[PDB]
């Protein structure tokens, strides 16, 4: 169990990439 | 995880329109001397062609 | 009465008279020469002297050598037995027939029909091809104009039209050849001879051709179109019946004139043109026309140097039109052919009295979605798909689908596209497009719209990329 | 007298003004004094401009200029060929004299319509890319376009060296004779193409005409003029031949100085109003013979160099305006790995699949619209976004395609060896392969049905076609190799 | 014999003569002049008259003066005594050291190698210089050309190369200032003195210079390239022997041209220079040229006007060259030097064949990662390196060490840089940017790639830092 | 003649860049001093004496009018170019026009932000 | 258009001769005629000029858009010369409007192209700085007084370079 | 004068971008034909031949100098264009003065990152 969180929007900087069998945020 | 979100579109968002205004900038200033250099370009071709006459 | 040559510099011959001055547009014919060489009066120098323009090769020519005056302009063969033949800029047979067995000749400089001459009668030619039905069509009896770069698709165009409208006409058709490639002038009468248009045996001809290709001189690609039309207007004013009139290509014409401008002694205007750049082109398009006495649908393939529409040449020639198909190498390099440019592709009858109201809004639809779209595309490939609402991303997906169903698989074109080719009815194409702005394909993958036919062929391929 | 002969006025810059001359003849050959000959091309009242062919410092002011009575001519024919001469067809490469037995003129209109048939017999490139996306015929003309240093000359390079596959032969029909002319280069450039030709043992049945950089511009205006005359020959006789203007660019370059000094008052870009028709009526003598005439021919692959990568340019656009097509180059493609770096999109025959076998045909025959609508959905897709099965699908199978159409240079590659590369390709075999793996897959594939099924390749090559038997042969092969290559 | 001027403006003279008239080529002889002016016959105008071009300065000159056919072109010393001399366009000392005192001399003008004397030899020269070596390297007995807009670095780089080359090399070289700095002459000159490659006391010296800088008028600057090719012929026929030819600006003899051009009332051709650009660049460029008879290894520096490389000149000048150094000002204002454009510098010998499979496929490796980084810069311009994909990041992050590695501290500039100047093995050239490639070196900082030799120093440096 | 008998008038010049074009010509033959895009030094003059002849005549001279509306013809939304600056600058106002307007469904195509009338509000009834 | 210049123009023109007693001068070179005749009745009532005694405080110089090249460029000179003469005569602050300095500078180029001079970069006159600075120069403070000048300009191709 | 008589002199030309014009003027006017921005072929020699004669005397000719210091306008920053580059490729370094500095109250307005002094370490004294 991980399981990654961030969101559905892009042009954050690396808001995801930073923190990238679920996981919450398309 | 949204609070943190919502400053690092902020920071870059604000950043990203920074840059864009420096890029008009570049693009302006493009345009312009490409504008007078094509106008300076045509009428050297008339002029050359005219006194090549006669 | 005679001269002697006392210039040569390329094409253009001058020769001194004398006694009796030949006037500007009459023809000289050199003597001393294996073939005919007719010299076109331009300019009286003055000192009895005369400038001209060569139709042909000026080598082997001599200072002194004789020249006789023909006492009139250039006249060429008209009538009946110009079908099926070909001639040159001259109205010498080209095809190693013999002799145009005509007994009626004509100069190819006229005036141009006067404005009570002219005819308000305008009627939609379909053509079967999409693109050009739906947005800008075709008017019979209308001056239509296929604009383009150099390899973007003019040709290919004209010669589907030739297939989908000239092989089934009821009238007389000419083709005039205008600087362009001669293996084009030779694929064309053997495909003509084979579709039976022209016939090398009996009198059924239907086409009349005439070539001065970019083989040539200046001199002949100069006035190659005016022999081209005086053809054209022989049977439009005598015969009276509907003529279908096609050129490849009326650019050559101008770009003529400006190789020799400079050697006439003419201040070059803009962008290395002749001064006379737009009356020379006004004095021989008035004349390729519809009037009162018989009708003319011409068709010319118009060239764009540097793909510059604004360069004066074709700058100067849409205003001499009722139809415009531009075509551009932007679309062309995507694959979507033909490569017209739905944005930039305009006809008189686009008008909802004319065509009917449906046809109207189906059209102007599909010119708002494709400019929408051509706005937004700069500013999703930098901010991305994601940030647009559902509203505005079903505009992209279906203007691309759009897009793609104004591409077509011509019958001319099988040697290029792979596919077989497809005539669509006006009918379909309306509803097809109609369809697609309904948002009743949107559950359908974007590629099934790509070179098809109908918009039932979509569907079907729609299944086909499935599995 | 003062017919036969005349007196240099005035001489600059490779321009001779002349007293005299009457019965000179426009673009008749005269010769000067001291031996130099030139080209009579401004017939005025009271002077002939004469373009000089050579160095100028050997004429002076009061000199004799002589009537030759003759316009330009070449030697021509078959002794030619393993020789490297300049533009009036003088040996300069040692070897002796040039022991032709015929003459032809330089200045000869092309053929007109009847003496012509459509392109139809295939002018195999051996480059992948180019025979299967924009195929040549014999007698067509195909432009290779681009900046500096993007690979056009390699294109015309390895197209020679492909030759040697029928010129070995005794079939005369599929044999191709190929003209080489530099235009503007500097010698030891042309030295290392000879070189290169010669190691390739491709020379033999090749012609050099060489004008280069510290050639005077007459020479070089008139090299493209002298080695087509010589690609005549071959045409006129029932024979194929090929030939490359390498380049145009330059060539215009020449003519734009002769005749801005023979004061031709310049139009666009300072070129003179005419510098269209200087490429068109050179371009349009490369043509397809009907039987009648012999059934020869002679292809063109003239040579432009953009500048900055605009096509779209004047001179550019002027020269794709009378070729059956263009390859055009991208240095951002070379620089990618994408080598030929030909653009798909931008590129194109205008002659197509009826330059083609029928196997290259049925493997090839939708594909370059395929390659062009699949760069136009790479681009929109881009940023990871909810692209459908279908255009991933699309993108996936035109990853693996532009990596199949890679090649390197010096190999060109038969026709059947291409058809069977192609269809692992097409019939959607490497699909699942990593991007990365595609050129090693070829080059093992490749040798393979090389070492071990050379009667499928030869009968792919002598029936011309993929029979039902060989897609057979080809499915097994293709399906069990993939196997061992995946795992 | 004699003839009398008729007209002047500027570098051109008009010049009729009575009695004969002098070819095409030849130098006259004005008469009375404190320091002597040669004219130079370029063309037959008619009626007994010349057109010519002037050596120096035309002030002074009136209609009426006597000017002498000295029955040949311009002639200059050549051979081993020209070596530590300097000279100017028509062969004078300026040195005040004297008469150079040859046993021969040679005409300026003379007929271009023939194509049967061309060498088709290629082999390396290494030049310790990491992005030349590695993606466009040098050939011996090849043309090398150096473009660059002003200030970006073409002096600096062939200095560099003086140092690197003209001594690991064991012949002769000529230097040859053509239209630059006055001051940079004598810079040179009392270097090579320092040094010892010019030797005063002895005949030991190495080097011979030529200069006609951009105090002289047009004339001079357009025939002084000329006459150093001249002297570097010499060595090459008449001693077979290795040469070095370095050429400081060649650009300056095409402007030279214009400027005359201009004065002999020709039409101008595109962007108003000589239509002759071409075929004049062509008749000089033909004679820099190794034979079979001996090398010459010519490094020209090649100006670029308002930095646009598609300027007639420069846009002639890359079909004469087999390896070429392309300089950027954007690069330059970056901080990376040298500042060579890796995907706009070439050379023939970039080839498996001759150079290897590994040089040749971490090179092409190099310029593909850079290419992949260049393709993503509109967008990276406007929302930066974050909004990119784990892959592209990747490749930017690699891309951007790539660069940094291919920047290096030059002996000539550690003024400008505070760094000692460094030299690197080719091995070692490909080694560090093999690994790079590989990843290797993802874990270290950019910086440390930054302005050092081998890739040794990068891991120290990144070592230093944390 | 309508304007100075108390009458009002409204001519249309379509258009005045094929206008110039036939002078140009003329003037280029007539061997005259080419200038920007091969146009006369007086090509200005030309249009100004035309359009200045518009004009509203007070009650002494009858209170006529004479409007124009000169028509010029754009390339590429050049409205910088030679002809255009000129009659841009000589009339009171301008209406442009614009392709992606046109496209977008925005018929009549004028761009209201760029499009301007010297005159305004004095032109216009109570109502509107 | 619509931001207020006339009124401001004629603010200025009070002020100055209200406050330092300096007359002005109007030079429309370039002037469009409805607006010429606008301008003087908006002058007669706001009363910067009087029709009906001395107390006037401008005097207008009108080069219209309908005259010869040479008219229009040469205006602006006309408009300096009763300037000069208010400051080297009566020792005054003047006042010059030029409305407006583009034309000036078009009117030159014109006037330049028709003579047959060779046009310079743009298509601009050879003489366009000695042109504008020979005219600009009499525009200063002198030992007498001075003229001021308020310069409408209009910017090509909103194209500052 | 001063630089041949044993004594050290500084000129200020200000500015060659005014000198240039003149020039162009001038030559646009002999009917030269124009090239780059209608500069004649010879402006880089007009201020290359200036330039070269600021030099520095060894003691023979009495150890005299001129120094040069002379001025380019630029057009919004552009150091790329053909007068600028021109004498770039003419002095021996530049001080770039920038206008987003100036405004920034940042005075001198110095660009220190685009700033040069090819010879002026020489010339330093050790204390700075
Ligand atoms: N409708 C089409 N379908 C598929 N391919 C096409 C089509 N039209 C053009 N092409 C391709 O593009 C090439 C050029 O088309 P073509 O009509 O010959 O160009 P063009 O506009 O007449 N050029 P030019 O005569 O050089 O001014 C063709 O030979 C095809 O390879
Ligand atoms: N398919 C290929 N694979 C690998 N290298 C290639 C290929 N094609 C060309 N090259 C290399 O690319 C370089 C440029 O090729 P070349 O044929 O000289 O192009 P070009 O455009 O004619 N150059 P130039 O005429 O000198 O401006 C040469 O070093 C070739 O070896
Ligand atoms: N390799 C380098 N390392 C550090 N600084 C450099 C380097 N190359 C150039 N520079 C800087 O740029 C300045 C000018 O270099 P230089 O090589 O003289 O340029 P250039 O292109 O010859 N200029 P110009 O002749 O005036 O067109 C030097 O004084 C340094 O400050
Ligand atoms: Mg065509
Ligand atoms: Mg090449
Ligand atoms: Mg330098």
């Amino acid at each position: 169990l991980i399981i990654g969180v961030s969101s559905d929007r892009g042009l954050c900087g690396a808001i995801h990439s930073s923190v990238a069998i679920i996981g919450v945020g398309d | 995880s949204t609070t943190s979100e919502q400053s690092a579109r902020m920071t870059a968002m604000d950043n990203a329109s920074k840059n864009a205004s420096e890029m008009i900038d570049k693009l302006t200033l493009t345009f312009n001397r490409t504008r007078q250099a094509v106008i300076t370009k045509e009428l050297i071709e008339i002029i050359s062609g005219a006194a090549a006459l006669d | 009465t005679t001269g002697r040559i006392v210039a040569v510099i390329g094409a253009v011959v001058d020769v001194q008279f004398d006694e009796g001055l030949p006037p500007i547009l009459n023809a000289l014919e050199v003597q001393g020469r294996e073939t005919r060489l007719v010299l076109e009066v331009a300019q009286h120098l003055g000192e009895s002297t005369v400038r001209t323009i060569a139709m042909d090769g000026t080598e082997g020519l001599v200072r002194g050598q004789k020249v006789l005056d023909s006492g009139a302009p250039i006249r060429i063969p008209v009538g009946p037995e110009t079908l099926g033949r070909i001639m040159n800029v001259i109205g010498e047979p080209i095809d190693e027939r013999g002799p145009i067995k005509t007994k009626q000749f004509a100069a190819i400089h006229a005036e141009a029909p006067e404005f009570v001459e002219m005819s308000v009668e305008q009627e939609i030619l379909v053509t079967g091809i999409k693109v050009v039905d739906l947005l800008a069509p075709y008017a019979k009896g209308g001056k239509i104009g296929l604009f383009g770069g150099a390899g973007v698709g003019k040709t290919v165009l004209i010669m589907e039209l030739i297939n989908n409208v000239a092989k089934a006409h009821g009238g007389y058709s000419v083709f005039a050849g205008v600087g362009e490639r001669t293996r084009e002038g030779n694929d064309l009468y053997h495909e003509m001879i084979e579709s039976g248009v022209i016939n090398l045996k009996d009198a059924t001809s239907k086409v009349a051709l005439v070539y001065g290709q970019m083989n040539e001189p200046p001199g002949a690609r100069a006035r190659v179109a005016l022999t081209g039309l005086t053809v054209a207007e022989y049977f439009r004013d005598q015969e009276g019946q509907d003529v279908l009139l096609f050129i490849d290509n009326i650019f050559r014409f101008t770009q003529a004139g400006s190789e020799v401008s400079a050697l006439l002694g003419r201040i070059p205007s803009a962008v290395g043109y002749q001064p006379t750049l737009a009356t020379d082109m006004g004095t021989m398009q008035e004349r390729i026309t519809t009037t009162k006495k018989g009708s003319i649908t011409s068709v010319q393939a118009i060239y764009v140097p540097a793909d510059d529409l604004t360069d004066p040449a074709p700058a100067t020639t849409f205003a001499h039109l009722d139809a415009t198909t531009v075509l551009s190498r932007a679309i062309a390099e995507l694959g979507i052919y033909p490569a017209v440019d739905p944005l930039d592709s305009t006809s008189r009858i686009m008008d909802p009295n004319i065509v009917g109201s449906e046809h109207y809004d189906v059209a102007r639809g599909v010119q708002k979605i494709l400019q929408d779209y051509k706005s937004l595309q700069d500013i999703i490939a930098i901010l991305g798909m994601d940030e647009l609402s559902e509203e505005d991303k079903l505009t992209v997906s279906r203007a691309r689908k759009i897009q793609r169903f104004l591409s077509q698989p011509f019958q001319v074109a099988e040697v290029f596209t792979g596919h077989l080719g497809k005539l669509v009815p006006l009918k379909e194409t309306i509803k097809g497009f109609q369809q697609i702005l309904a948002g009743e394909y949107d559950h359908l993958p974007e590629q099934a719209f790509y070179m098809v036919g109908p918009i039932e062929e979509a569907v079907a391929k729609a299944d086909k990329l499935a599995e | 007298d003062l017919e036969e002969t005349g007196r240099v006025l005035s001489i600059g810059d490779g321009i001779a003004r002349v007293h005299g001359l009457r019965n000179v003849q426009a673009e008749e050959m005269v010769e000067f004094s001291s031996g130099l000959k030139g080209m009579s091309l401004n017939l005025e009242p009271d002077n002939v401009g004469v373009v000089v062919f050579g160095n100028d410092k050997l004429i002076k002011e009061g000199d004799i200029v002589k009537r030759t009575g003759a316009i330009v001519d070449v030697p021509v024919g078959e002794e030619l060929l393993g020789r490297v001469v300049d533009a009036l067809g003088n040996a300069i490469d040692g070897k002796g004299p040039i022991g032709s037995k015929a003459r032809r003129r330089v200045g000869l209109k092309a053929p007109g319509i009847i003496p012509r048939i459509s392109v139809r017999e295939p002018m195999q490139t051996g480059i992948k890319a180019v025979d299967s996306l924009v195929p040549i015929g014999r007698g067509q003309r195909e432009l290779i376009i681009g900046d500096r240093q993007t690979g056009k000359t390699s294109i015309a390079i390895d197209t020679i060296i492909n030759q040697k596959r029928f010129n070995d032969g005794t079939d005369e029909k599929k044999k191709l004779y190929c003209i080489y002319v530099a235009i503007g280069q500097k010698r030891s450039t042309v030295a290392q193409l000879v070189k290169r030709l010669t190691d390739a043992d491709a020379m033999k049945y090749t012609i050099v005409v060489s004008a280069t950089a510290s050639d005077a511009a007459p020479l070089q205006y008139l090299a493209p003029y002298s080695g087509c005359s010589m690609g005549e020959y071959f045409r006129d006789n029932g024979k194929h031949a090929l030939i490359i203007y390498d380049d145009l660019s330059k060539q215009a370059v020449a003519y734009r100085q002769m005749s801005l000094l023979l004061r031709r008052p310049p139009g666009r870009e300072a070129y003179p109003g005419d510098v269209f028709y200087l490429h068109s009526r050179l371009l349009e003598r490369a043509a397809k013979m009907n039987d009648a005439f012999g059934g020869g021919s002679l292809t063109a692959l003239p040579v432009i160099e953009t500048q900055a990568g605009d096509v779209s340019a004047y001179i550019p656009t002027n020269v794709i305006s009378i070729t059956d097509g263009q390859i055009f180059l991208e240095t951002e493609l070379f620089y990618k790995g994408i080598r030929p770096a030909i653009n798909v999109g931008l590129s194109v025959s205008r002659v197509g699949s009826a330059a083609q076998t029928r196997a290259m045909k049925q493997v090839a025959g939708t594909m370059k619209l395929e390659l062009a609508q699949y760069r136009e959905v790479a681009a929109f897709a881009q940023f990871g976004s909810d692209l459908d099965a279908a255009t991933q699908q699309l993108l996936s199978r035109g990853v693996r395609l532009t990596e199949l159409l890679k090649q390197g240079q010096y190999s060109p590659m038969a026709i059947e060896e291409q058809v069977a590369v192609i269809y692992a390709g097409v019939r959607g075999y490497l699909d699942k392969l990593e991007p990365s793996k595609i050129t090693k897959f070829e080059n093992a594939f490749l040798s393979h049905v090389i070492s071990q099924h050379q009667a499928l390749l030869g009968k792919i090559r002598t029936d011309g076609k993929i029979s039902e038997e060989s897609d057979a042969k080809l499915k097994e092969i293709v399906t069990n190799f993939l196997a061992g290559f995946e795992a």
